[PDB]
This record gives C-alpha cells, structure tokens and sequence, in this order.
C-alpha cells in the first residue's frame, strides 16, 4: 500500500493503520522471543544427566545406597577375636560394642 | 559430608535460574507495555482528526 | 546479590564448612598422652580421642 499513497490516491488514515500495525506485530514477536528466552535459562545445561534437578535425586540414591552397602560389618584390621558379646537377633546401634 | 555439599551446590544453580528467569520476565512486560503504547497512539491519532 | 542467591552461598558455605571438619587439629603444642583412638572406630562429637 505505500506506493499509492507516494501518488495521492489512498486516504492518509489508511496509512497510519497500516504502520501501527506493523510495529504492534513488531511488538508482539518481541513477546513471544522473550516468552522464550525465559525457561530457556532452566535447559541451559545441553545434556539431561547434567541437570540440577536430576543430580539432587541421584545424591539422595547414592546416600541411601551406601546406607544398604552398610548392613555388613567389615573389619578393619587384622588380628584375632577376643570378646564376642553379639548373638544372633540381637538390637545394635552405633554405640554398642561388639 | 561430600555427598552434602554436591547437594548443596545442585541448590544454589537452581537459584540462580530461577532468578534469572524473574529477570526475562521484565523484558516481557516491556514488549506488552510497548504495544499497550502503540495501540494508544494510534487512538490518539485517530480522534485529533 | 538477589537473596535467594545469599541463601544458597550460605547452605553451600555449612557444607564446605562440615566437609572440610573432617580433619581433626590440635589446638597446641605439646606431647600425646593418653591415645583412645584406632582407625575403624565410630566416633562422636563427644568421644575423647
């Protein structure tokens, strides 16, 4: 429509309204870029196992894990027994010699 | 205690996302008061004639 | 400086703090006497050494 407007023919109005919306569709892809951009600063990391999210729940397998590692009680030295007060059912805890 | 600390650092990137996407945000609401603008200019215009 | 991030710096900052606790140090110059503790052992904040 500009090149009439150059010779005369189409009202001035009808002008106007032609810019104005083009610059409201300027502004709209504006939006839709920056509705974009934000939860792209969430994926920034390229690989899924590199994720924040997911490497908190593997810490939390890895800590439990080592709990069910734990259920067997390694002895730390070599040597030879010499008291035994540990029976078969027996309830420990962390503070009870064995 | 290194488990813990893994832990701790996983939090403090995801803080930082998180801020960083408030901060897009405004740009957002930047581009909607641009068109707001535009559509009262163009009824501005229209009455003055 | 968002808090968010201020809180994140400090959970981080307890935990490198727990972590680095992990090495016992005497605090004076003087001569081992009465040793009660041997590798293997589950020992505690209150746990002579």
């Amino acid at each position: 429509r500009v090149p009439l407007g150059n010779a005369n023919l189409i009202g001035r109005e009808e002008l106007q309204h032609a810019r104005d919306a083009v610059t409201s569709a300027q502004a709209q892809l504006d939006v839709a870029i920056q509705q974009y951009n934000a939860n792209q600063a969430m994926i920034l990391g390229t690989k899924l196992e590199d994720q924040p999210a997911v490497q908190q729940a593997a810490t939390e397998v890895r800590n439990a894990w080592l709990a069910l590692e734990r259920t067997r009680i390694i002895s730390p030295m070599t040597g030879y027994v010499s008291r035994r007060a540990v029976q078969p059912g027996a309830q420990i805890s962390p503070t009870t010699p064995l | 205690a290194r488990q813990a600390f893994e832990k701790a650092k996983t939090a403090l990137a995801s803080s930082v996302r998180q801020t960083h996407q408030l901060m897009i945000n405004s740009k957002q609401l930047q581009a909607n008061i641009e068109v707001q603008k535009i559509a009262l200019a163009k009824a501005q215009s229209d009455y003055n004639r």
